[PDB]
């Protein structure tokens, strides 16, 4: 029923290693570009 | 009247009598300096103590080093390496504690 | 009708743009070699001599 | 002698064309190295079960 | 049971959660046409205060933070500044609608 | 002088994806609709690579599917990627709809109506696509759904004969369902363009429900890299689902060839239909069950007229938050009941769940909004 079983599991192992590599890296670029804004400080100067 | 230090060039340029020699306005009094309001002011502190060298009979330089002036406990006072091995110590004991709870629950359940 | 593009300024512009265009051609050549697995090139690179 | 990210920025990561060249070369070498390592791991777990491990008893 | 209702109102005000963002009750109203006309009739100092409060709330929601507990909008100092303008707008709109009925 | 603001092809891309003003505080849930588009694109691509070997005749449908999975190079990857991508597409669609319900996004009425038309289109596309592999449950689910669609008096029998192309599901039904399953995703893509156009006319919604004009950022690079991260995460769940467990969401009985003589002991569709099927089992009337199905999809389109509050989002409405999570809980209950046998105690549980579903959406939520307005000293 599954002649592709061993190949599927090998591709799954490569996928697990590959996504374990690239989730933190893409998260790091997202945190870079969004830590532009996540340290933004806003202030108000009404003339009263 | 003749020269005013301006024009973004760090130099004297030609200016009028009412702009180079009377830079204040002819308003009667100054009006107001309004304050700035904010969410929460951040903390400002400096760090330039660093450390010293190590060797034989170098206890008194470490004695000088462990005088605090920092508001930090002594188990985070050395800086980097004790902090990371503390970090790993509490991490592995938390993992061991939750694995103890999982082990005790699986031991309580029969098969 | 491209006789407008004959001059020293355009020659200097083209001379400045030769190495960037050559590097981009190198990138395109390496990308076409890698994505197609060409046997004329990877058999000369010492590390990649395992799939052939 | 500065740190190696300074070397990577000074020689490779400054120009965009050299950036593309280094990531293409890294793509080639990372492709081959990752394929070889992941395959070796895959027969490390599945040692004695795949066809290439039992092939020598039948192949002539 | 008036104080039971009042304390329940304080509890619901603290449980709604917009006081933790520095917001007033009138900032949280949905900007329909009547509400937009109420903002249009505001004095400029109240308009600037409201716009700064919305900007601060959006900045706090972006970082998934809240204000410190001393900076929360207390129930007693929550001023209902938009109520007379909105009341006038609803009265005028109902007058126009009742004129259009006949 | 720049081609971004001047070139008419690049002008639309600039004003839709690059320089579009977006709220700075929209959470990860706002990823999901963009994910849906990628899912649709992925499905189309995989569908095209399924159309290159699929033969739409009853004697050579299951055999062509086995030829895809066994002889075509990585054809198993394409087919199981298509099936699990359909499942992940409905996951993204359900979360997109639930986010639109929670944060008061139905005030964009035309966007909501184009959305519910898209929902009807993708449900029809999924049903016909499941008919296509010509398994046992494919043929029997098709027969069940069409012969209950025959319940309209004096019109239903002629309509189901004209849908069937005959007396039952046969070769004509399979060919026309292949043609219709091919043609529907392009109409879905055009309706998605109209969906995005109707959204971009009025801007998008922030989780607080306030006016986001005070703080807006360009879409690029912020939500570009956020959507790239969301696409990578969606691909992680999709590749885990296709490469490790290809059959938690499928049915084993579809791996048998279609037998008109043999009926299965249990007939059920996929899970994204199952809750509706539970409502279809809730009322013991044929026409009443069909209208229960149609209103169970259409009251989402009805909900823009059920807003009785002066605050948009549910972030500051905790009673309606509790009632909304009770509604999502009821939807999970109906999804579980829909795949159960028609036997006690599932009948009274399904009837109670359907009654609770229609009561929560129709009755209790506007009353909760009214009393929240009363407690905030707004309602008279
Ligand atoms: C938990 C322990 C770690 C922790 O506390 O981290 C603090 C941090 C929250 O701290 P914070 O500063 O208060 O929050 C702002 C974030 O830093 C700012 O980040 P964020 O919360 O905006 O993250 C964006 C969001 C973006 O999410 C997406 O793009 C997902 C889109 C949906 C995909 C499909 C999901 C549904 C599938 C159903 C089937 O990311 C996630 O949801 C997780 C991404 C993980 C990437 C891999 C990391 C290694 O928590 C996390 O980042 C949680 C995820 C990582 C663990
Ligand atoms: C998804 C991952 C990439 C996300 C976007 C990104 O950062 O792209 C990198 C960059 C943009 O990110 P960036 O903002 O870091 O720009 C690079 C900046 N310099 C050059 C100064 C280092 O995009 C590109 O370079 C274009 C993508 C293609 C690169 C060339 C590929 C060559 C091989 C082809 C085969
Ligand atoms: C349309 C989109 C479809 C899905 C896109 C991701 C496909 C990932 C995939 O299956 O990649 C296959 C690869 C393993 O390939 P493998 O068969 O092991 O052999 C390598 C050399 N032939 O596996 C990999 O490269 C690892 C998985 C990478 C996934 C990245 C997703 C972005
Ligand atoms: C699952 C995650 C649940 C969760 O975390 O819920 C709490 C979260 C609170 O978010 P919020 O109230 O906006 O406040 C943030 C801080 N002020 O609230 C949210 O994150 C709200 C999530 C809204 C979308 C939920 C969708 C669930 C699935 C619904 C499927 C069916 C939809 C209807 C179909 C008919
Ligand atoms: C125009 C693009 C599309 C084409 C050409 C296409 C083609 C096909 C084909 C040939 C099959 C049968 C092969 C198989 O067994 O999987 C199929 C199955 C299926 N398709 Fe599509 N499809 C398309 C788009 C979609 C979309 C958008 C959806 C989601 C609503 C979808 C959902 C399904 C489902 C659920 C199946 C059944 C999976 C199975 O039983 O194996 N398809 N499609
Ligand atoms: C065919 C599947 C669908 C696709 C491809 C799709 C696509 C999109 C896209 C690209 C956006 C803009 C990005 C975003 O805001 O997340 C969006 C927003 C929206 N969609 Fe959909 N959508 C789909 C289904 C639906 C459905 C079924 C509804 C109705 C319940 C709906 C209602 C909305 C609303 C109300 C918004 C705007 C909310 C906001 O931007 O804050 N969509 N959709």
């Amino acid at each position: 029923s599954e002649p592709e079983h061993d190949h599927r599991k090998r591709m799954g192992l490569k996928m697990l290693l590959m996504m374990g590599l690239l989730l933190p890296l893409t998260y790091a670029m997202k945190r870079h570009k969004w830590s532009v804004l996540k340290s933004r400080k806003l202030a108000y100067r009404p003339p009263k | 009247m003749y020269y005013k230090f301006s024009s973004f060039t760090q130099k004297l340029a030609g200016a009028w009598a009412s702009e180079a020699y009377t830079p204040q306005g002819l308003k009667p009094v100054s009006t107001e300096a309004p304050p700035i309001i904010f969410a929460t002011p951040t903390k400002l502190t400096s760090s330039v103590t660093a450390y010293d060298y190590s060797g034989k009979n170098k206890v008194p330089e470490l004695q000088k080093f462990f005088q605090k002036a920092d508001g930090v406990p002594i188990h985070l006072k050395r800086g980097l390496p004790d902090q990371m091995l503390y970090r790993t110590t509490m991490a592995l004991t938390l993992g061991g504690t939750i694995y103890c709870l999982i082990a005790l629950y699986m031991a309580s359940q029969p098969r | 009708m491209l006789s407008r593009f004959l001059g020293p300024r355009y020659r200097e512009l083209a001379r400045n743009w030769i190495p960037t265009a050559g590097m981009w051609g190198t990138v395109g050549a390496v990308g076409l070699v890698w994505a197609t697995d060409w046997r004329l090139i990877l058999d000369w690179v010492p590390y990649i001599n395992g799939k052939f | 002698s500065p740190t190696i990210p300074s070397r990577l920025y000074s020689l490779l990561f400054r120009r965009t064309s050299t950036f593309a060249l280094t990531i293409a070369v890294g793509a080639l070498f990372f492709e081959r190295a990752f394929d070889q390592g992941a395959d070796a791991i895959y027969e490390h777990i599945n040692e004695g079960k795949l066809w290439k491990h039992i092939k020598h008893k039948y192949e002539n | 049971s008036s104080k039971w209702l009042d304390g329940f109102r304080k509890w619901y005000y603290n449980a709604a959660g917009f006081n933790k963002l520095g917001l007033m009750r009138d900032d949280t109203l949905h900007e329909t046409e009547d509400v937009k006309e109420a903002i249009r009739r505001l004095p400029e100092d109240l308009y600037n205060d409201r716009m700064f409060r919305i900007k601060r709330a959006l900045d706090l929601t972006m970082r998934h933070q809240i204000l410190p507990k001393d900076q929360w909008t207390k129930y007693e100092e929550d001023k209902f500044y938009l109520e007379p303008y909105l009341k006038e707008v609803i009265r005028e709109r109902k007058e126009r609608e009742e004129w259009a009925k006949k | 002088t720049n081609m971004r603001k001047t070139h008419p092809l690049f002008k639309i891309i600039n004003h839709s994806f690059i320089d579009l003003p977006a709220p700075s505080n929209i959470s990860s849930w706002w990823n999901f609709g963009s994910l849906l588009g990628v899912c649709l694109m992925v499905q189309i691509i995989t569908g095209l690579f399924l159309a290159m070997h699929y033969t739409s005749d009853t004697m050579t449908a299951f055999s062509s599917v086995t030829h895809i999975c066994r002889d075509v190079n990585y054809g198993w990857l394409i087919r199981y990627m298509h099936a699990n991508g359909a499942s992940m597409f409905f996951i993204c669609l359900f979360l997109h709809v639930g986010r639109g319900l929670y944060y008061g996004s139905y005030t964009f009425m035309e966007t909501w109506n184009i959305g519910v038309l898209l929902l009807f289109a993708v449900m029809a596309t999924a049903f016909m696509g499941y008919v296509l592999p010509w398994g046992q449950m494919s043929f029997w689910g098709a027969t069940v759904i069409t012969n209950l669609l025959s319940a309209i008096p004096y019109i239903g029998t002629t309509l189901v004969e004209w849908i069937w192309g005959g007396f039952s599901v046969d070769k004509a039904t399979l060919t026309r369902f292949f043609a219709f399953h091919f043609i529907l995703p392009f109409i879905i893509a055009a309706l998605a363009i109209v969906h995005l156009l109707f959204l971009h006319e009025t801007g998008s919604n922030n989780p607080t429900g306030l006016n986001s004009d005070a703080d807006k950022i360009p879409f690029h690079p912020y939500y570009t890299i956020k959507d790239i991260l969301g696409i990578l995460i969606m691909f992680l769940i999709l590749m885990t689902l296709v490469l490790f467990f290809p059959d938690m969401l499928g049915d084993p009985d579809n791996y048998m060839p279609a037998n008109p003589l043999n009926t299965p002991p249990h007939i059920k569709p996929e899970w994204y239909f199952l809750f509706a099927y539970a409502i279809l089992r809730s009322i013991p009337n044929k026409l009443g069950g069909v209208l229960a199905l149609i209103l169970s999809i259409l009251i989402l389109a009805l909900m823009p007229f059920l807003h009785t509050s002066k605050q948009r989002s549910l972030m500051f409405r905790p009673i309606t938050q509790i009632l909304y999570w009770i509604l999502v809980a009821n939807l999970l209950i109906l999804t579980w009941i829909g795949g159960q046998p028609v036997e006690h105690p599932f009948i009274i549980i399904g009837q109670l769940a359907s009654i609770s579903y229609f009561s929560i959406i129709l009755i209790l939520m506007p009353i909760s909004g009214i009393i929240e307005d009363k407690m905030l000293k707004l309602y008279p």
